């Protein structure tokens, strides 16, 4: 299928505390596979998804360096953005990054990604074409004129185009079933009384993967868009995903009520009841 | 600077059954800045050894966390999940109900 | 694999 491959990084400042947490995690579509704390105990990167343990010591001690050498030069990017800003020396500040490849069922690059907010705004941003930055403002204009006079683009594209798309595709055979056939919906309806003339029918989606689903109330077929309590799609915390969606009904009207369930991994949508 | 407000939801990894082994989960998510504090409670006292999943951020920066602890649901148990972050001005606790 | 360190901003 198309898959996406990311990493994520926070930097914290913590002035007066000392050098700013660097947090990274790495994801394959929805799956956690990798993190690094730079205030854990001996910083390294760790596994977080079963398929990725089978990398020998090089990958780890690659990345492990990576983060740490990454970590130090957030800390000078942070240094250096609230100098652009004329911001007090006291404050913490937040740096993210987010880049990673987009593939289609042939393992070929769809869209490279390479973007970054500065305490929760979008700063800087590797254009779709690879080559080119989209900065926010004048301070963001500095960290470009610094890139392009680096070459900053061409190594960001030589990833993107290269390592990204080629561990993505190991990672793909390696993690298998786990990755590429998703998980249907375990799936039932609750029924709540109210009162003596209200109900609430709840559809529940349970240890579904990926996180991507539809629930809708309908009424006599019709969707009940405007009366439907949706909560957002949660983690169960074992790589697989909830959701529920509840409509409050007349009692002895539930009949006419059924919940439709789309999801990747049904055979086709589901139709259920109160039964 | 940013600020956005934490959104909350407390619930089991499995559905509840009185002496069965399970996940308490408080997932907290759509916040910035990532600094955030979170407690589950049981019967309005902290529950030690808390795990919580490695700091994430979806497509608009917000930060999101999932804290969880191995727990055994009873009648009688009442659970909670308490956050506190800048853009709270008191402690939010939402009650885990095993029907959401 | 995550990608080799950027310079600085």
């Amino acid at each position: 299928g198309s898959h996406s491959m990311r990493y994520f990084y926070t930097s914290v400042s913590r002035p007066g505390r000392g050098e700013p947490r660097f947090i990274s995690v790495g994801y394959v579509d929805d799956t956690q596979f990798v993190r690094f704390d730079s205030d854990a105990a001996s910083p390294r990167e760790e596994p977080r998804a079963p398929w990725i343990e089978q990398e020998g010591p090089e990958y780890w001690d690659r990345n492990t360096q990576i983060y740490k050498a990454q970590a130090q030069t957030d800390r000078e990017s942070l240094r250096n953005l609230r100098g652009y800003y004329n911001q007090s020396e006291a404050g913490s500040h937040t740096l993210q990054s987010m880049y990673g490849c987009d593939v289609g069922p042939d393992g070929r690059l769809l869209r490279g990604h390479d973007q970054y907010a500065y305490d929760g705004k979008d700063y800087i941003a590797l254009n779709e074409d690879l080559r080119s930055w989209t900065a926010a403002d004048t301070a963001a204009q500095i960290t470009q004129r610094k890139w392009e006079a680096a070459r900053e683009a061409e190594q960001r594209r030589a990833y993107l185009e290269g390592e990204c798309v080629e561990w993505l595709r190991r990672y793909l055979e390696n993690g298998k079933d786990k990755l590429e056939r998703a998980d249907p919906p375990k799936t039932h309806v609750t029924h709540h009384p109210i009162s003596d003339h209200e109900a609430t029918l709840r559809c529940w989606a349970l240890g579904f993967y990926p996180a991507e689903i539809t629930l809708t109330w309908q009424r006599d077929g019709e969707d009940q868009t405007q009366d439907t309590e949706l909560v957002e799609t949660r983690p169960a915390g074992d790589r697989t995903f909830q959701k529920w969606a509840a409509v409050v009904v007349p009692s002895g009207e539930e009949q006419r009520y059924t919940c439709h369930v789309q999801h990747e991994g049904l055979p086709k949508p589901l139709t259920l009841r109160w039964e | 600077m940013i600020q956005r407000t934490p959104k909350i939801q407390v619930y089991s990894r499995h559905p509840a059954e009185n002496g069965k082994s399970n996940f308490l989960n408080c997932y907290v998510s759509g916040f910035h800045p990532s600094d955030i504090e979170v407690d589950l409670l049981k019967n309005g006292e902290r529950i030690e050894k808390v795990e919580h999943s490695d700091l994430s951020f979806s497509k608009d920066w917000s930060f999101y966390l999932l804290y969880y602890t191995e727990f055994t649901p009873t009648e009688k148990d009442e659970y909670a999940c308490r956050v506190n972050h800048v853009t709270l001005s008191q402690p939010k606790i939402v009650k885990w109900d095993r029907d959401m | 694999e995550p990608r080799s360190p950027s310079h600085s901003m």
